[PDB]
């Protein structure tokens, strides 16, 4: 039914024992297999007479130039009716990306495409255009990241975009673009049919200009759940060029994707007049902004107001210190809305830990995750994690990993969780030390409550 | 099963590339060593030097581990190692890594007898 090898590296029987089944299987999905050239061309082969498959997925293999080009082939037969395709690391060069455009002529049942981790550079993007062009090519979701695309390759794509209506999901991250090639590509997508529902730009080096342009996309698509920009210098001025559109009427932005873009207070100052606005934003990243306690001082009031309905909060390294939990807590007792909660990485310490675990235990309390990974903690702030544990009733996973925990804390936690009304699932304890002593008391708890499980 | 030996071996070992190839092995790795299974391994390092020059490190520099436990031995030799740190556009089930490679001292916890490592705890 679905062929699955994945991370093995397929002896020459097995692979040969899969091939009759290439032919019958719906789904393959030969990820980080001994696959090379070799395999494509029974891969090829077996791909023109399978009438039912519809996901092939090549992942993470040297199947180079010359054995794509045989994979492909395969696909090239009426009886192929495919509809999702991926091909990424397979070490394709803009050479062996001949043959995309006769490629994507003959699938009109195509509808997912990644080619990402590929170094196709423009002139391989350029004939990847050539066939998302054609009235019989009409992909949906099209995957470019980490392909070494400048910003040559934003008006091909420009012109790819002005001709469809199909697609749904646009994914360049990671391609050295620029400011210019970006406007090239924002303008285009200004004069586009299509709706999109997700668009990706990460590492593309965006600058506050370029929200300007954006400024339009989003106060227009509809259909656009998911906005990823983290890793731009947009800074504060990029931010505040952006919300007018994202205030915008028709706007339904899900999810905002923003760490690393330079943004310190000033620039939250601009984003809760959003929350306050927007019924609709549910999760939003801000991890690696140095937005210090002030930026958390304001983010908390409005996430007071009770028409922020945001749910997934992610601050993991911003800045923050103990300083912060003081208004990080009094939020969290009355807010009826946010249930993740990202500070990891927060030099938050013992001190920070303690007033959340007060505010947290109190009655009502509806956080259901709450991640300190990484803040500093120790094993006499497990004594406070521990009394948390017993008189908080909504906590469904607790990520503690990376602080300086040991024995004493771990057994300070155990003492909560072997209890009968402890409503925890998952302790998260990745990259922590303790002995046999302890790790048997974990094997053992985790034999009394087999329905908690304590990762590491 | 899986001693805790084992979940060394497994979580931290890689004798066969002497560095990392690029800035793309972090995410397989993390993959194929089933790291990124039930959620995304916030940080993993993998040490690059062969088994027995780091099993040797338990009868070498006796050094006091980052939570105050005194069985943390400190290697002599900077090994060559790789640091694999999550990315920002880490939302688990879709788990990202940034892969920086680097030759530093590896001090790590050793257990028992046959003293044998079995957590890696930091570099210097």
């Amino acid at each position: 039914m679905n062929l699955d090898i994945h991370c093995e590296q397929l002896s020459d029987a097995r692979w040969t024992e899969l091939l009759p089944l290439l032919q019958q299987y719906e789904v393959v999905r030969l990820d980080d297999c001994g696959l090379t050239e070799e395999h494509c061309k029974d891969i090829g082969s077996a791909l023109r007479a399978n009438p039912s498959l519809t996901e092939l997925c090549l992942r993470t293999n040297e199947l180079g130039d010359a054995g794509v080009h045989l994979v492909l082939q395969g696909l090239q037969s009426p009886t192929c009716k495919i509809q999702k395709l991926s091909l990424q690391n397979c070490s394709l060069t803009e050479a062996g990306c001949g043959v995309l455009p006769s490629t994507l002529r003959s699938l009109p049942t195509l509808r997912e495409l990644h080619l990402s981790d590929n170094p196709l550079g423009d002139a391989g993007l350029r004939l990847l255009c050539e066939g998302l062009l054609d009235p019989q090519c009409h992909l949906e979701k099209l995957q470019l990241e980490y392909c070494r695309l400048t910003a040559a390759s934003c008006e091909p794509l420009a012109s790819v975009l002005r001709a469809t209506r199909a697609l749904k999901e646009l994914t360049v991250s990671n391609n050295d673009i620029g400011e210019a090639g970006a406007r090239v590509l924002g303008q285009g997508l200004a004069d586009s049919a299509c709706q999109l529902e997700t668009l990706r730009l990460e590492n593309c080096g965006l600058t506050p200009a370029n929200c300007k342009d954006l400024c339009g996309i989003v106060a227009s698509q509809a259909s656009l759940r998911e906005l990823d920009l983290g890793s731009n210098g947009l800074g504060d001025a990029g931010i505040a060029e952006l919300c007018p559109g994202l205030l915008s009427p028709a706007s339904r932005l899900k999810t905002l994707w923003l760490w690393e873009c330079d943004i310190t207070a000033s620039g939250c100052r601009d984003l809760c007049r959003v929350l306050q606005a927007k019924e609709t934003l549910k999760e939003l990243s801000l991890a690696g902004n140095k937005l210090g306690d002030e930026g958390a001082r304001l983010l908390c009031e409005s996430l007071l107001q009770p028409g922020c309905q945001l749910e997934s909060l992610w601050v993991k390294s911003c800045s923050l210190t103990a300083a912060c939990c003081q208004h990080v807590s009094l939020m969290l007792t009355q807010n009826k809305h946010l249930l993740e909660l990202q500070l990891s990485s927060n030099k938050l310490g013992d001190s920070g830990i303690q007033e959340l675990c007060q505010a947290l235990s109190q009655p009502g309390t509806t956080l259901r995750v709450l991640c300190l990974g990484d803040c500093e903690v120790t094993n006499s702030g497990c004594s406070s994690l521990a009394s948390l544990l017993l008189a908080n009733r909504s906590l469904r996973e607790l990520d503690l990993s990376n602080n300086c925990v040991g024995d004493p804390g771990v057994l300070q936690l155990l003492g909560s969780l072997e209890q009968p009304g402890c409503a925890l699932e998952q302790l998260v304890l990745y990259d922590t030390y303790w002995t046999e002593e302890v790790e048997d008391r974990l094997q053992a708890l985790e034999g009394s409550k087999p329905g908690l499980r304590v990762i590491s | 099963k899986e001693t805790a030996a084992a979940k060394f071996e497994r979580q931290h070992m890689d004798s066969s590339t002497s560095a990392a190839s690029s800035s793309n092995y972090c995410n397989q790795m993390m993959k194929s060593r089933n790291l990124t299974k039930d959620r995304c391994k916030p940080v993993n390092t993998f040490v690059h030097e062969s088994l027995a020059d780091v099993q040797a490190v338990c009868s070498q520099k006796n050094v006091a581990c980052k939570n105050g436990q005194t069985n943390c031995y400190q290697s002599y030799s900077t090994m060559s190692i790789t640091d694999c740190r999550e990315t920002g556009s880490s939302k688990y089930p879709n788990c990202a890594y940034k892969t920086t490679q680097a030759n530093k001292h590896i001090i790590v916890a050793c257990e028992g007898n046959p003293y044998v490592p079995v957590h890696f705890d930091a570099s210097v």
